[PDB]
């Protein structure tokens, strides 16, 4: 078997090779409608029954609707046409958030819809807009006005929530504190004095109403507040509404500098980063009452905060997780988390827990006394794992029928090992706990019975939570609707089930496709974005209806199309998936792109792109020609392309996710390199003596940890924004897979490639770092102190600086800037005649 | 989380 | 002509060879005794005449003295003895003052001496020493123990001076105030009350008796108080004590971040950073009265300001540029330039210009009317310039004859264009301006006009002022003693001539070796540190003395040697200098380093290292088998190695530095391609297809400047912490050669790479970036900006960071690994035989 | 001024 080796071009010619290529997706790149909304027209006369609302790019990403038929022509295939909702008219916190969210689009990311007005609310830029449209006020034919919310504020608001008691009233965050602001009257109230604007960081380290870093970066909370879904009447005739929200502190948390984006300042900006071990915020419940008048005008503003402090109510706890209200607004509920999260708490806390803030102690005394000792925190629902609690949105409540019982789904892993939907019933004591007796309370002193804990489903299979993925309840027909890997782990599915008599898991979506999938809240349509390997992305409305003689089983149709799908682009030649018995005893699957012109005879060079990190999945059945494009072209220019889902992936359970707890790094490669062998048997055009291996962030980090354990396979590598020393990462993530620093002095040890710089090889042309300059997720440092141990180590490296980025490549430049160093690289120092040569 | 992002498209 | 090709080694292999070729210099890298004084015995029936002291490297740099015979057997060499004067026993701001003063030494640095009582004074790590030898106190036979000044004071002290009017008394800065202390006594008292230790940079600006950044970098002036050196006495039979002292107040001044050293923390350090355009730092000078008592007991403080503002009285003035007292203590002198440096000023300050401070404007008012209005400042001397002010260390001030004049020697370029000495005597008058008018006073108010300017030195050669260069004055003899360029421009050598009646300049020191000399004060001895291409540094004493017939002519002996030179080491064979007439009309010289065994008929790779900026010769009679000990390595290689001082560099006069005036950037590499094409056309064996340019911060900055405007001639360019743009470069530097921004739109913008990222290749491996990560005079992001513009531009680079070092490698294994990579870049990239296949 | 210092030896 000869050596191919590929066509040495110069960096002008790969320039002119990756822009024509890439010519050929102007058409493509345009993200698919999202956030999909269903309202009913209510005409029996128009030939309409909904009109559903989404946001979509048409440029900017906006609002747009389309009209659902009462009867279609089944002949034919309807494509719904797009109707624009609106007329046609970055900070340094929207910057942030973008990062923390993943937002790559430009336009309105969100939206509130108040259901009973059909008052809309939105962001778009630094402006907090609204229109109407689906209420009393029925439905537009034509383009409305977003009617901007007037302030006062000099900074930008973030955050906007409309009342759901109320849609004239709205809240949004403003210099870290929570303001409201009326949008007929145009009042608007501070309802937070917490944060000073005009103060530094190092002072002034409180806020209210905002989700921490950690919480952002690792738990996907982007709020700290949550309006109470009904307003209490007073006799005056007016009312009172309510908001809990989230208070911060975060003076006892470390302060790390990365540098300003404005290069030219030579400046640098502080980030409160809890690292590994050190303290995360110290945070608390609190809630604003507020007093409105017969009209709209606020009477009084009361602040109010728990009777007892957070850390004797909730003992244990250090995130706060989720938050929000029951449907009633009788109760708030939370779900919590301690340190090592381990342990998940869903806990209802009642507005008469909260009593006014007072400065005097005479006064205070007297309110904490009239509380009465019968009103407590009640834990509704407990569970521990050896693993760990993967946070999820599945969280649903039932109408209060009795008055001691609450009734709930919800989804956990704790059980079988794979993340399953259970109805609870909980009884609320009175607690065993009294407060006139002055101690603190035991361990378990608010914990509920747990009358009822049915499984709705379970297998070696689970149900998604994550990303958009959660239940719609049909309380009607007594159903439950959810995302699934049950039909296979390389396809999510859309499944139902009965929460009352559970049996029957009826899959909807059809096979041989991954779906994502928006169900109606009347539950008689769903909408499903779908794709495989060979067909890109497609989005469809599908209609749910029941046989006469059985409202439990339900079956769909075709009704239109929202988005069709461009078609197989002729550039792009679709990965093999395949996959293998590894000696663990999981099976683990992958994905080869083979080389274009396959000529026999000839054997060629393999580059490995990796993740192989927790809750991630990379080898599935969805369309990798938008996304990992580039491997393909990799393939054009004659590089064998692996990838391989290794054990700590998701979308397989638990255990299989749990089998690198405190052993991140040290497993990952050897699911590799054999998926990597066991196609090299099986295939003859392998080249294992030229192989690479490449990844960004955690494949980055492993790209390092390749090379550094098994040089024998890997001759290059080359490490995006790579973790090289778990005690500089934070706290949330860190601390869940890895434990505290203590308690696992080996593991970060051995986790770390910075602490092992000498195990690098001593040949150059191998290691290549590659590193936004403003990155404040994974910080430069940990490329800055890699390098620093290389120096003193004797040993090379090459390095690629990115000054304009953060964890992420926007700036178009610098991703064209990447890929032709990538190519080049990969052709001067594995691929060509050349790099043959060179050793 | 440790997840980069390619979201600077031409 | 066929193409030599280099030995491709591996990057271990090359490792190995650097290593055991540096491993012939343990012996070696010993630096020479410094810093000598001269003391007579006293002892008509002794042996020795003298005792030397000075500080030397026996480990730690030390004192030692050694012993000066009467008489000596001009037979046989005498060798000098070391005898220990001291017996056997880094801060923030340590760190940076041997970053400032470029000392790469351990130990002391330095050390004050009063000639009265025998008192040394020096600083030790964190220790304030002294010991006592030659006063009345006599001379010991064995090693003194240093005494530690004790203190109260929390954090390092910088900067000790005795008094010269009382040995007990001593100064030192701490926490950017003025301390004294006696060390008999051990009394302590704070004089400045100006800084608060305990606040922030951003609040607390103000500093006293300390020079400023820019003062530091770019005047080599590293002290902010002088200590007056005569006391007024008092009817008590006490005594007042002054110290002039400048006050600083860098509030206005831009503040950049440097990351900080300990890359742990991921924090960085602010700095009082003055870049060109900003504002200079805030100057005034101020006084501190100290009046004694009998016995040694502070009475009282009293600290005093100038009667009107410094901006009034020495109007244009923005650097202080050096600073002191009359030997009389009469007056307090200064040397002040003007923003554009184009006009200096000495200026005459009486103590009677400062008057108390005062809060109360009452009290304040009727103290300035008490000072006379005939007291005012005195401009003694003033010159201008089209080119620049090159600031220097000799002014020599006579005692005082007549009431009414002063006479003194300066040394100035502004007349031939040359530095040469000159005495001058001007007429001290009563000013014009009064102070009861209430006005301010015209420009030319305080000018004293010039009663003589006799020139001592002329012609096409100057006078050395800098780094130790200086004048001794022998006023019995009425001689100076001086170092010049005028026997050649590659040598400095020892001159005399008459200050009086001016002539012959007679020359001391042996041709064919460039010597640096310290004169002893009694003028009847000196000491020659020299060296040439060939021989190693030699030190040696020379009696001076005089003909019977005529006591203006003097002659030298050899009396003894300091230190012996180890003699040519097998592995390094020297340079030879060349020259050539360049098409502007001056004269360029240069080194060339042939390829060691040099064969016929073969062409070898051309590295040129490159400096090429102000204030700085790399080509001269020079031993440079320390310092550029690694061309000889290259050499040894097969590597041709060029070395051009082009028109800019210094030693040449005012009109030849002067060249670039404006235009930094634009003029070098014409002279560098011109003296490399002279050689190609008289040496077959330089092949000019490949040519390699290498040079650090200057010499990176053109190294840059070379590919970018002559990319035909240079294949390579390795450059190391360049400035890539001169709006981010310090104010006294880039004004001085460059001026103001506004002023020169153009020249800022073509001298700044970063501006001009489109110019470089588009073919990689020609352009490789070294810079230190922590480097607060040419900033990192010089480099991160210069790299942001080359991504965008589409251009390819290859960088290394060296993350523990500022803008100097002294971490030994930092510069371990630069010659090695450095090495392996020119093998694979220029020199060996797969460099040639890569094109 | 624009001097780098090599005083990191062994
Ligand atoms: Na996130
Ligand atoms: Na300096």
């Amino acid at each position: 078997l000869e050596p191919f080796y590929v066509e040495r071009y110069s960096w002008s010619q790969l320039k002119k090779l990756l822009a024509d290529t890439r010519k050929y997706h102007g058409y493509m790149m345009a993200k698919a409608p999202h956030d999909f909304m269903f309202v009913k027209r209510n005409d029996p006369d128009g030939p309409h029954s909904d009109r559903i609302y989404y946001l979509a790019m048409s440029r900017e990403n906006t609002l747009f609707y389309s009209e659902i038929p009462k009867t279609i022509n089944r002949a034919a295939v309807l494509m719904l046409s797009w109707k624009p909702l609106l007329d046609l008219f970055y900070s340094r916190e929207e910057e942030l958030l973008r990062e923390r969210k993943r937002i790559g689009t430009v336009g309105i990311a969100s939206y509130d819809y108040h259901q009973g007005s059909g008052t809309f609310l939105f962001q778009a830029g630094s402006g907090i807009y609204h229109v109407k449209d689906g209420g009393p006020q029925g439905f537009t034919q034509q383009p409305l006005r977003p009617n901007l919310v007037e302030t006062s504020c000099p900074n930008i608001r973030m955050d906007p929530k409309l009342c759901p008691a109320d849609p004239d009233w709205i809240a949004f965050i403003h210099s870290n504190d929570i303001w409201i602001s009326n949008i007929v009257t145009r009042e608007e109230r501070r309802l937070t004095y917490v944060h000073n604007e005009l103060a530094n960081m190092e002072e002034d380290a409180r806020s209210a109403g905002v989700a921490t870093f950690v919480l952002q970066e690792e738990f996907d909370r982007y709020s700290g507040y949550w309006w109470c879904p009904k307003a209490e009447t007073t006799p005056s005739g007016g009312k009172i509404l309510r908001i809990l929200y989230e208070e911060n502190d975060e003076s006892e948390v470390e302060i790390i500098h990365v540098t300003s984006p404005m290069l030219e300042t030579r400046r640098a900006d502080s980030f409160r980063y809890p690292k590994t071990g050190t303290a995360n915020p110290k945070v608390t419940f609190k809630m604003s009452e507020i007093m409105i008048d017969a009209e709209g005008r606020i009477i009084d503003v009361i602040d109010k905060e728990l009777i007892q402090p957070f850390e004797i109510l909730f003992e244990g706890v250090e995130y706060i997780a989720r938050a929000g209200w029951t449907p009633e607004g009788k109760y708030a509920w939370s779900i919590l988390l301690d340190r090592s999260q381990t342990r998940l708490q869903i806990v209802l806390i009642s507005p008469e827990l909260f009593i006014p803030v007072e400065d005097d102690v005479m006064e205070r005394q007297r309110l904490i006394e009239s509380v009465p000792d019968s009103v407590t925190p009640l834990i509704i629902y407990e569970e521990t794992t050896d693993i760990w609690i993967n946070i999820h949105d599945i969280f649903h409540v039932f109408p209060q029928s009795h008055e001691e019982e609450i009734e709930f789904i919800f989804a956990s892993e704790c059980k079988t090992g794979f993340r399953h939907l259970y109805k609870i019933t909980s009884i609320l004591k009175e607690s065993k706990y009294k407060r006139s007796s002055g101690g603190l309370p035991a361990p378990s002193d608010f914990k509920c019975p747990i009358k009822e804990e049915i499984a709705i489903t379970s297998g070696e299979w689970e149900v998604l939570g994550r990303h958009g993925s959660n239940i719609q309840v049909d309380e009607v027909r007594r159903l439950v609707y959810f995302e699934g890997t049950k039909d296979s782990p390389l396809e999510h599915h859309l499944y139902v089930v009965s929460y009352v008599n559970p049996g029957e898991v009826t899959r909807l979506t059809d096979r041989g496709y991954s779906h994502s999938c928006c169900i109606s809240q009347h539950c008689d349509f769903f909408i499903s974005k779908y794709s495989n390997q060979k067909n890109p992305h497609c989005v469809s409305l599908y209609k749910l209806s029941s046989p006469e003689d059985d409202p439990t089983c339900k079956t769909k149709e075709f009704w239109a199309t929202i988005l069709d799908s461009a078609g197989p682009l002729p550039d792009y030649t679709p990965p093999e998936i395949f996959s293998f018995e590894s000696t663990t005893g999981f099976t683990l699957y992958g994905m080869l792109y083979k080389p274009h012109d396959l000529q026999p005879g000839k054997k060629y060079p393999t580059v490995l792109f990796i993740y192989g990190g927790p809750q991630v999945q990379l080898v599935n059945n969805r369309f990798k020609g938008v996304k990992y494009f580039r491997l393909n072209t990799l393939a054009s220019l004659g590089y064998v392309v692996v990838v391989i889902d290794n054990r700590g992936s998701c979308h397989r359970g638990l255990k299989f996710e749990g089998a690198f707890k405190y052993k991140m790094g040290q497993i990952e490669i050897d699911d590799q390199v054999e998926g990597l062998q066991y196609l090299a048997s099986r295939y003859d055009f392998i080249d294992l003596d030229r192989v690479g291996i490449h990844g960004w962030s955690y494949g980055g980090y492993l790209s390092l940890m390749a090379l550094m354990q098994r040089s024998d396979i890997f001759r290059v590598a080359i490490a995006g924004a790579p973790v090289t020393l778990w005690i500089f990462y934070d706290t949330g993530y860190t601390e869940r897979y890895m434990g505290h620093p203590d308690q696992n002095e080996q593991g970060y040890y051995l986790g770390s490639v910075a602490m092992q710089a000498e195990k690098f090889p001593s040949e150059p042309n191998r290691l290549l770092l590659l590193h936004g300059f403003l990155d404040e997720n994974v910080h430069f440092a940990h490329t800055s102190i890699l390098l620093s141990f290389l120096v003193r180590a004797g040993k090379p490296y090459d390095l690629q600086i990115y000054p304009q980025e953060r964890h992420s490549i926007r700036v178009p430049e610098s991703g064209e800037h990447y890929e032709l160093h990538l190519l080049h690289y990969l052709q001067e120092n594995l691929g060509s005649r050349i790099a043959a040569l060179k050793v | 989380s440790l997840r980069f992002l390619f979201e600077g498209q031409r």
